[PDB]
């Protein structure tokens, strides 16, 4: 809204006249506060919204401002006239009066805002259940049968157990969002950012891999009998979480709940200066959780593509060779699901952390939050593409329902 | 992903 971006200049002008040497900054801060004054005296306040504008509590709300005007206009006279400490003396008692008259009308929340948060609470409650139960049955479902004990299925392990821990933060964060704070301490608060990092790193890492491991089995069937033995997936996916680690551990230790403006606030407090290693953490995730690996899949893909359409034998049997097919495709949806699911949240945090957009805009935050969601949306949609593209997914799914 |  306007009325907090008005009220933040408000303050920030008198912070200005406090420390001021000359009647000029004084006069053009008290010039400035009086635009923002004039027109936050125009908004509905969150505590009186959909009241009438003629209501007692409106005309109160504006007339304090009223108030403030004239006290501005005072400060004005005064600073015109070269007193400088008697027009700063002058402006510490608009701090007073704005406490005292205006200050019980802003505070809270807006409907809109209340909105978006029991939407996001919403969504992500069903992606929570769909997630956290769709994944934890396909973790079941690989442990418990034989035949499903294969190179391509340790590696599916690997995303369930990602998206099994993703989707179990999301209640958490939905509090956060209605309660508009965190009341469940700093060890869980170190335990759900560090696991939204683990899922992004961990979950790319392991699609590259799968498509790495894909490459193997359709261009290099002899030494693919080498390379792709459960054992070795396994072994894979270890190295995956630790690695993910050089990021993930960081996150655990930068991760801290601090007392901010009457809530409690979970959130990464980065070295000094924190605004240089904010962006360096988000350039590196980008690079190194995004692009690079779409680029190293890419190529996989590029190179199998010379022999999976120019072909027809690719196995020694018909069976063989449309198992090896199916999975090959199978592996190229959930990567491009996962791309399609990912890259707008990713770009949408670039843009939003270098470029000068109006991050209070009503349809930005709402994007941005749609964006973060579709996100997550991925950790739910999964287990559904291994049941639809996979034949033992398939019977797996069926014998449960 | 992201936050503060
Ligand atoms: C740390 C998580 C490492 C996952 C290890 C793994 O891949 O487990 C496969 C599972 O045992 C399937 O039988
Ligand atoms: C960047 C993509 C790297 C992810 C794969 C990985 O973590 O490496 C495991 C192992 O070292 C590979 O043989
Ligand atoms: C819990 C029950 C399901 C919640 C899902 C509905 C969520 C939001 C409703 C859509 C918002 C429509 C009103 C516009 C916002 C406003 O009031 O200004
Ligand atoms: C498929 C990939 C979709 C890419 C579209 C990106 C959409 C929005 C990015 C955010 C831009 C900032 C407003
Ligand atoms: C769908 C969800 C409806 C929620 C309304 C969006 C309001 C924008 C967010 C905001 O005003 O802060
Ligand atoms: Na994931």
């Amino acid at each position: 809204a306007d009325l907090e971006d008005n009220w933040e200049t408000l303050n920030d002008n008198l912070k200005v006249i406090e420390k001021a040497d000359n009647a000029a900054q004084v006069k053009d801060a008290l010039t400035k506060m009086r635009a923002a004054a004039l027109d936050a005296q125009k908004a509905t306040p969150p505590k009186l919204e959909d009241k009438s504008p003629d209501s007692p509590e409106m005309k109160d709300f504006r007339h304090g401002f009223d108030i403030l005007v004239g006290q501005i206009d005072d400060a004005l006279k005064l600073a015109n006239e070269g007193k400088v400490k008697e027009a700063q003396a002058a402006a510490e008692q608009l701090k007073t009066t704005r406490n005292a008259y205006i200050q019980k009308y802003l505070g809270a929340r807006s409907a809109s805002s209340l909105a978006l948060a029991i939407a996001i609470t919403a969504l992500y409650s069903a992606v929570c259940a769909v997630g956290l139960l769709g994944n934890v049955l396909v973790m079941f479902g690989i442990v418990r049968y034989t035949k499903m004990k294969t190179a391509t299925n340790i590696y599916i392990f690997n995303l369930a157990l990602a998206d099994a821990l993703a989707t179990s933060t999301l209640p958490f964060q939905s509090a956060k969002y209605l309660m508009e704070t965190w009341p469940f301490g700093e060890l869980l608060c170190k335990a759900v950012l560090s696991i939204d990092y683990y899922n992004m790193f961990t979950s790319i890492f392991t699609l590259t891999m799968m498509s790495v491991d894909r490459y193997i089995a359709v261009c290099h069937p002899v030494k693919a009998l080498d390379f792709r033995t459960p054992a070795k997936a396994k072994l894979i996916n270890i190295c995956i979480w630790v690695l993910a680690s050089g990021v993930g551990v960081p996150i655990m230790v930068m991760a801290v709940t601090r007392p901010r403006d009457g809530a409690v606030v979970c959130m990464l407090q980065f070295p000094s200066p924190s605004w240089y290693w904010d962006t360096v953490t988000k350039i590196c995730v980008f690079l190194f959780a995004f692009v690079v690996p779409i680029l190293i899949i890419t190529v996989c893909y590029g190179l199998m593509l010379l022999r999976l359409r120019s072909v027809r034998l690719l196995s020694g049997s018909k069976e063989k060779d449309r198992s090896l097919r199916r999975i090959t495709r199978m592996v190229l949806v959930v990567v491009g699901a996962f791309v399609v699911c990912w890259a707008p949240i990713h770009i949408f945090v670039i843009v939003w952390t270098l470029v000068d957009i109006d991050r209070r805009d009503p349809l930005v935050v709402a994007a941005l939050h749609l964006c973060i969601a579709l996100g997550y949306a991925n950790s739910s949609l999964n287990p559904v593409l291994y049941a639809f593209l996979d034949e033992n997914f398939k019977r797996c799914f069926r014998q449960l329902c | 992903y992201x936050f503060f």
